[PDB]
């Protein structure tokens, strides 16, 4: 659908914030792991990936459909710890409210273009 | 050598020494420990968006 096609980059930039969001806070919440090493994703690569399959094909109605089912890099460690853990307070606490402040702006993005969409649409 | 007893080998002025050494080397750390503890506590709240 043309539709997609608009929405498809907001779309994926919103998933990719949401999960790297969810890594960045993972590393934080496992702060103290001994042994634990702070994973991160590149988020330009990711999304060059997701922006750049095959149904399964149904003859009738008993036939079912086909049924559907990122890579993480380390981050390179400032302080060594005795424990093994290399997450950084202060980095990940920036990059938590960068990748927050990105993902709400990808929202406001997003609704501006489903908004004027339908102002055209209203009548 | 008989009729002789041999008594322990403490120093006492090194004792005191190590005793005021070791409490100003503790009040240090303390006093160290402390400002890691508030610099972390105000660094807390960057998280908040």
């Amino acid at each position: 659908d043309r539709l997609d096609a608009a929405l498809r980059f907001q779309q994926e930039a919103l998933n990719l914030r949401a999960q790297r969001q969810e890594i960045l806070a993972a590393n934080i919440a496992n702060a103290d792991t001994p042994g634990y090493q702070a994973r991160d994703i590149d988020f330009a690569s990711e999304l060059k990936k997701v922006m750049v399959g095959v149904a399964l094909t149904l003859t009738s109605s008993h036939h079912i459909p086909a049924q559907a089912v990122v890579d993480l890099l380390y981050r390179v460690p400032d302080q060594p710890s005795l424990d093994g853990n290399t997450v950084d307070m202060d980095r990940e606490r920036t990059q938590f409210a960068d990748n927050s402040l990105k993902y709400q702006m990808g929202l406001t993005v997003l609704g501006s273009q489903l908004k004027g969409m339908m102002n055209v649409l209203q009548g | 050598m008989s009729g002789v007893l041999e008594g322990s080998n403490v120093k006492p002025v090194e004792a005191m020494t190590d005793m005021i050494a070791n409490a100003r080397r503790f009040e240090m750390q303390m006093k160290v420990i402390t400002s890691v503890d508030e610099n972390e506590g105000r660094a807390n709240q960057l998280l908040s968006m």
